[PDB]
């Protein structure tokens, strides 16, 4: 059961390093690629991420594509980039200038039969092929049009798979790009059709989490790219380990999904904590379930309390025993029963795997369904009402070919999704 | 003599290592399937043939298949200790799991497995001069378990006829739960499993874990210690099959006492002397002492409270230094309360068993040893308590449609909801007119 | 670690010149670890999470300064006498780990420092255990309460548990009852040094581990702190032995000054001496002796032997005590 | 089974370095939090929990809180040799004093700090399954001791109900003075304290000097041994939870026997065998002498003479070895002299308490060891003396409104004196009806 995992744009690559770092080192494989791990339970499940090369190696089954080959010059130097197969880097010879329009329809379908080619060439190399992962941010240029470009054609040729993403929004603070509304809203039309699963992650929530949970001073973009790579390589933990309860990707989204279009989820991630207060405080399944349930620790700026949970999944990791987890979730739902709805007779499952990351005890990964997403493509459409009512940038879009029918489109279409989420919050058993 | 036991899916595979390991340390059959051959033996001896079968070299094999859509808990089965005991084909293993969907081990996937499934079961039918039942172990709340048992059970039911097929299922505990799509696998299942069993032994987690807590002193209790409970009865009601005794009681006399019409085969469970090794040496445990434990609601393993319905029959198996005189001094001391009461029509309520093997203490285990057990099952109205409160969680999502386009994608129509639905309000009515004293007579 | 050298340029960094900013290592002439616009010294700021990193180095000399002693604070002259013993042990890393520490390697979370943690190594261990491989082995292969923090409480429990382990074990069984509290006695007066009859900790230690008794250093620190009534640490091997000994019934007291009684009132002067006992004994009617697995000869042999007296020596009260209640141990 | 410690301001912090101190070296817990391998072997044992729980590595980290608006003393606290012991949570400060002003602490500042302190206290209260009160030291004196002190315990009043909340406060002495403010300061916080506290311990510190000159030979005192004799009190009164003894006492006895009318709540202590080394070696100490040293008045820690009014209840602790009869044999003694008067109304005046845990000594200290040692609260109208002279001095200042401008200033009414006035006025008032020697039958 293979994961193909595919890399796109700046932020993509930068997470990827990260996440490939940690699942070299959870599986005990030196950055050369040797094995060099302590256990047997170690190898049995290597192919899931790995494939096999001849003597020793291990190679990785992923995709790194990019417009201009800055980032990938960056990720071959990093301190594991050498694992990667050179035959998967797909560039060209410049970049997305910001555009979704040109790295959509100009670059893009340029470039695509190529990396549809790598995809297809790998995908056929699974004995059995589980669903696809993409990394990408939504304001960029390349990330959102050549990701949703290539989501849309994979959806198309391997539709009974699953569709998994991770996905970074602007903050609502300080834009690091003038036109971020734009590619951000065409980004979520397309997401909402072609996507099974999407996780979205604000930059704004991780330094909330690192200066009021970590206290660290000066912050860098490795701490958020280590808790965003820490949370992913956290939910297919349960697919690779054995435990008392195993849990799966299809059977996450059977459990989460109670419509299909309610598909957009938060995610947090329990065990934080300062490195003066480490000393301090025991882990145990209280104390990493009620962080695990404070907004504080929730890596979206939305609060679930203004909402109501739909459903909520959590991946618990070590040797502990069960009726301490389904009294917990028990506690939980009887005590705040106002924030759950009511024509669900129970909205979290549980899921147990035996082996912890290395120097903790227990670990638990958070994956929620919430009507508080509905807040961030709010302000999204209103940031693109504003700009488009003046038509503020449009020319760039309109001169690489895109017709204005298009924007409201896309508008429409995210105006639904916030509707359908709003009646959701707001319904009632009559 | 021989029984064949089918395991389905994670819970009925993590209850299968527990319930080998015990009728292994039972029998004296060693990990690596070999007895030991000690000196001499006086006397030639056959108990082991209602669960193994010797090779020409003296090696001991087991009557059991384990049956899985996911690798991973097979696998884990196939590098553990108990390595050399299975025979591989039986251990048989899919690729993907039913993903919590009913529909997906029924129509998509079993269809591909149970032709390996049945091929297995024949050769071990095969193998065999008085084979009596199949004893089946799966939990309805997960896909596989209830879609690929369904499947199977009607296989089994068309190829082998008459053969009897009991049950020991795990259905979802009253407020505990696991997943969010339990009813709907439940109620599924349920249709299925009501026209094709025998006698459906219901245990439920929560009172095991109650019981665990109460009279064991374990404050943080895992699926091992369940599971070893579970075995202990297990090898309770299939001991009268194994061993001497004052009064046998064969697998055909439990449906002819116990289910007086063919709908009305669901039993609840009881094990009276759960107890720890320092309690055990304050107090004596006689008969009386543990007859009277087994009709309190506290020693039951399925979540329900029996005082809210009324019996119909009762077996009740003793093992060990029992006397007859003793056990009948204590049924009618049951007889003689008043919190228990009986249906007018069944006056004879009640059926024995006495055999002279005390039970075994695992090196692990966390019971006590003691010289004497009772184990009853018995069938009783307030079993219709369990399914009015699954089939109302049922309509509660089913008014709007919740979750259903999983289940009307992957194969199945949604007609289907609507009949199963009808069949348990059926099954609701069975109970009612069951438990109906008498009419209107002159 | 002491004058730095892990916050300092390495020959990588040279060689490559290498900015501050990608790492944030503030080593280059102009960027320092600023907290609230001023270094770590001034208390503004984080200065609290930052000074509990693991690579943290604050810039003092071993060698003091006058100074320092002139400027105290009375609650430092109050917490002084603590500070002094609590500053002989600290943890210590080489270079590597340090530049692992440094690196920040193998980190759940960006704020996890494994190094720190004293139960590592058995974290280590512990991974990569399932739940069937623990609960599943192969089945062949697999105390009254006292209340108080008192060393006499862990003194007694002490006792008790050596006491067990003797039952249990029952090294020099001899053909006449009475041979193995008098072994132990035997292999603690062989260890003592001095010869005035008294033990310290690590002569205890060794002494019970001839013996046959496993124990450890902890046990018999707090054993001798319990069993010291005159602060010296010394330990009394009259004492242990008395208190191994244990309480004794009335039954077997009131037998045992019987026969004494009796015994005192067949010599002359009412002075018993250890020949008397060796003529008068009856040893060919215990049970051991007529259902016929010890010769009389080898039991009377065994009992002449424990007295460790000469055959002349007088035999006071007290010697028949504690002789028969060294017997009754086994009984 | 367990108490909370809440330090506020710069004597409270000041004594819980002091109290810190010897619970640690009491218990055996090093400066860092560990505890050697030779007290944890052969027994388990549970008596450090009154004041330390411990993680599950064995760590051990103490109960407690620090309050304050300036950071200079918790910042000692942090940078001193204890800094592992606490968790750096617990030490909570400021940015700026109140400045003597109960306003500044009780209206404008402290209104900011108070919501960590109740969230840290409740981050506490809800990790503990035994907790049995709240200790509460600070100074009446100064500005942030009364004005967050009484804010802090009526929201823990409000939120924590019924639970007992014991107050050490140090009042200003009657004629060594530190501040021109304080007769203000204090009777605006004995408003707040009368109806918020169970039981309120009254120190001055002239008392304390008085007793270090005359008992120990110690010409030039400092507050580190006013705060290790203060520290040997509160181990005194809290030993009854920790150690094994003949007579226990629990901390809602003490409130229960010690207070007759709701608002007669505040207590004077002393404390018997203060002694020096060179005396100690001259002297026997037999339970007869040290029950008369603790009726004089040169024993007591508070600046008031007892033989001015009639004691109402008294209760003595004795710790170390002593013999239940010799304490009989004493309180009759005692009930013989006719300079110690009881109110008519109270016939059987006495609480004893018994223990075998003799008094620690501490390293550095100026206190002898010695095997017993006993410690004395007791209600008496004396007491009334020293609110008498305190609403002198505030009728002195008031009269002309010497400072008011600066209260009112910070946010207050001037009516909040006269309201304050006019209660202690009635206390003084209730302390005269409550010791009336007789009533008439008429
Ligand atoms: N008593 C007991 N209950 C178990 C055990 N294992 C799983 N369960 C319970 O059974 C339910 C889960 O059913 P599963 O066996 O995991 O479902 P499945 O057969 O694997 O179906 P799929 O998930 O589609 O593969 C939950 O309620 C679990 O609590 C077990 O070993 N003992
Ligand atoms: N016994 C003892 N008394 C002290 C100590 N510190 C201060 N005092 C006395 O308490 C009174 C002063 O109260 P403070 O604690 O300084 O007032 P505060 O709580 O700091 O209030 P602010 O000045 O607003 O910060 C004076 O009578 C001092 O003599 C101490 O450490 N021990
Ligand atoms: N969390 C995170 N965000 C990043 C990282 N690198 C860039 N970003 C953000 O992604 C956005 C820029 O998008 P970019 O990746 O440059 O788009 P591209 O030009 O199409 O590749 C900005 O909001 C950046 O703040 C990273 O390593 N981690
Ligand atoms: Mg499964
Ligand atoms: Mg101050």
């Amino acid at each position: 059961r293979e994961i193909v995992c595919v890399q796109a744009g700046q932020c993509g690559n930068q997470i990827g390093s990260k996440f490939w770092e940690v699942i070299s080192d959870e599986h005990g494989v030196d950055p050369t690629g040797t094995y060099q791990g302590d256990s047997d339970l170690q190898l049995e499940r290597i192919n899931v991420y790995f494939d096999e090369a001849t003597g020793g190696r291990y190679v990785p089954r992923s995709v790194l594509i990019d417009l201009e080959p800055g980032t990938m010059d960056s990720v071959r130097a990093g301190p594991y980039g050498q694992i990667f197969r050179p035959d998967n880097f797909i560039f060209g010879q410049s970049g997305a200038g910001n555009n979704w329009a040109k790295g959509h329809y100009t670059e893009g379908a340029e470039l695509i039969d190529s990396v549809l080619d790598v995809c297809c060439k790998e995908a056929e190399s699974c004995d059995c092929l589980q669903g696809f992962q993409i990394c990408h941010s939504l304001g960029g240029g390349t990330g959102s049009g050549m990701g949703t470009l290539l989501i849309s054609k994979l959806r198309e040729q391997y539709p009974d798979r699953i569709m998994m993403t991770f996905s970074i929004i602007p903050s609502p603070k300080v834009s690091d790009t003038v036109v971020e509304p734009y590619n951000t809203t065409l980004s979520v039309h397309q997401l909402v059709e072609n996507s099974d699963e999407s996780m979205c992650i604000d930059n704004e929530a991780l330094y909330d989490i690192c200066f009021r949970t970590l206290k660290l001073t000066t912050p860098t973009f490795g701490d958020l790219n280590h808790l965003v790579s820490a949370v992913v390589s956290g939910v297919t933990c349960c697919l690779r380990f054995p435990g008392q309860l195993n849990s799966d990707l299809r059977k996450l989204a059977v459990n989460l999904v109670p419509f299909p279009r309610l598909h957009f989820f938060m995610m947090g991630f329990a065990p934080l904590t300062s490195r003066g207060s480490q000393q301090y405080r025991g882990l145990s399944v209280p104390e990493l379930t009620q962080q695990m349930f404070d907004a504080k620790n929730m890596m979206q700026a939305a609060d679930p309390r203004h909402g109501r949970y739909l459903t909520a999944s959590a991946l618990f990791r070590g040797r502990m025993s069960t009726k301490e987890v389904d009294e917990q979730m028990l506690n939980v739902q009887n005590k705040n029963s106002s924030y759950f709805i009511e024509w669900i007779p129970n909205n979290i499952k549980s899921s147990v795997c035996d082996i912890p990351p290395k120097g903790l005890k227990m670990a638990v990964t958070f994956i929620g369904n919430n009507t508080c997403i509905q807040e961030m493509f709010r302000r999204v459409g209103e940031q693109f009402t504003l700009m488009f009512r003046r038509k503020a940038f449009l020319h760039w879009y309109t001169g690489e070919g895109m017709d204005e029918m298009e924007f409201t489109e896309a508008e429409s279409n995210m105006n639904d999704l916030v509707s359908e989420y709003q009646q959701y919050q707001d319904a009632t058993i009559e | 003599r021989e029984a064949i036991c089918i395991h389905i899916g994670q819970a009925g595979c993590q209850v299968g290592n527990a319930c080998w390991e015990l009728f292994c340390l039972e029998h004296g059959i060693q990990p690596d399937g070999a007895m030991p051959s000690d000196k001499t033996i006086g006397v030639e001896d056959d108990a082991f043939n209602t669960f193994f079968s010797e090779t020409g070299a003296g090696k001991h094999v087991p009557r059991a298949v384990f049956l899985d859509l996911e690798p991973t808990v097979v696998d884990e089965v196939r590098t553990g200790t108990y390595r050399q005991l299975f025979h591989p084909e039986q251990l048989i293993s899919g690729k993907e799991d039913a993903a919590n969907n009913y529909a997906r081990g029924h129509y998509t996937i079993g269809k591909e497995i149970v032709d390996l499934c049945l091929d297995r079961i024949r050769k071990l039918a095969d193998n065999c001069t008085g084979l009596q039942g199949f004893l089946v172990y799966h939990a309805v709340g997960g896909g596989t378990g209830s879609g690929l048992g369904a499947l199977l059970l009607e296989r089994l039911s068309v190829d082998y006829g008459k053969k009897s097929k009991l049950g020991y299922t795990v259905y979802p505990s009253p407020q505990v739960s696991t997943a969010v799509v339990e009813p709907y696998n439940s109620v599924l299942s349920t249709h299925s499993l009501l026209e094709h069993t025998d006698v459906a032994a219901m245990l439920d987690n929560e009172a095991i874990y109650d019981l665990t807590r109460r009279n064991l002193d374990i404050e943080r209790p895992t699926y091992t210690n369940l599971n070893r409970l579970i075995g202990q009865v297990v090898s309770s009601l299939t001991a009268s099959l194994r061993f001497d005794g004052a009064l046998n009681v064969d697998l055909t006399e439990f449906q002819t006492n116990l289910v007086p019409y063919p709908r009305i085969h669901f039993v609840l469970t009881s094990y009276a002397p759960v107890i720890s090794a320092e309690k055990a040496y304050h107090e004596q445990l006689s008969v009386s002492e543990i007859s009277n434990a087994v009709f309190e609601p506290a020693s039951m393993m399925t979540k329900c409270d029996p005082r809210h319905g009324k019996y119909m029959a009762c077996c009740l198996m003793y093992r060990g230094d029992v006397v007859p005189k003793d056990v009948n001094a204590a049924v009618a001391t049951i007889k003689t309360k008043r919190t228990i009461q009986f249906v007018d029509w069944s006056p004879t309520g009640f059926k024995c068993g006495i055999n002279y093997q005390p039970p075994t203490v695992v090196p692990g285990g966390d019971l006590a040893k003691v010289q004497r057990a009772v184990c009853m099952i018995a069938n009783s109205t307030a079993i219709a308590e369990v399914f009015a409160r699954i089939d109302h969680k049922f309509d509660l999502m089913y008014s709007k449609r919740a979750f259903v386009h999983w289940y009307v994608g992957e194969g199945m129509e949604e007609g289907e909801f609507s009949e199963a639905r009808e069949d348990l309000a059926a099954l609701e009515k069975d109970y009612e007119e069951v438990g109906a004293e008498s009419a209107d007579m002159d | 670690m002491i004058g730095g050298q892990h916050k300092k340029e390495r020959i990588s960094e040279r060689l490559q010149n290498c900015q501050n900013q990608p790492k944030n290592r503030c080593y280059l002439p102009g960027t320092q670890l600023l907290t609230g616009g001023y270094s770590t010294k001034t208390l503004q700021g984080n200065w609290s999470e930052e000074r509990a990193d693991a690579g943290y180095y604050d810039g003092k000399a071993i060698v003091p300064t006058h100074l320092s002693k002139i400027w105290t604070t009375e609650y430092t002259v109050m917490t002084n006498h603590a500070m002094k013993r609590a500053q002989e042990q600290a943890p210590v890393f080489d270079q590597a780990t340090l530049v692992d520490i440094v690196d920040r390697n193998h980190r759940a979370y960006p704020t996890h420092q494994p190094h720190l943690d004293p139960q590592l190594p058995k974290l280590k261990e512990e991974a990569f255990k399932t739940t069937m491989r623990t609960s599943f082995n192969h089945p062949q292969e697999v105390v009254r309460p006292v209340i108080g923090n008192t060393p006499a409480a862990q003194a007694r429990a002490i006792i008790m548990r050596f006491r067990r382990q003797l039952l249990i074990s029952m090294e020099g069984q001899s053909a006449f009852p009475g041979n193995v509290l008098r072994q132990v006695r035997l292999a603690l007066e062989r260890n003592d040094v001095v010869g005035n009859g008294v033990l310290n900790v690590e002569e205890t230690f060794r002494g019970f581990t001839e013996a046959g008794v496993e124990t450890s250093i902890p046990e018999c620190v707090a054993l001798v702190r319990g069993l010291d009534m005159k602060g010296d640490n010394m330990l009394s091997i009259r004492k242990v032995m008395d208190e191994m000994r244990g309480e004794e019934r009335d039954r077997r007291y009131s037998i045992i000054e019987g026969v004494y009684e009796l015994l005192k009132k067949l010599c002359s002067n009412g002075v018993v001496r250890l020949h008397h006992l060796v003529d008068l004994i009856d040893v060919d009617s215990m049970e051991s002796v007529l259902n016929g697995t010890v010769s009389s000869a080898d039991a009377l042999r065994a009992f002449t032997t424990q007295w460790d007296l000469p055959l002349e020596a007088h035999i006071s009260f007290e010697t028949f005590h504690t002789f028969f209640r060294d017997s009754s141990f086994e009984l």
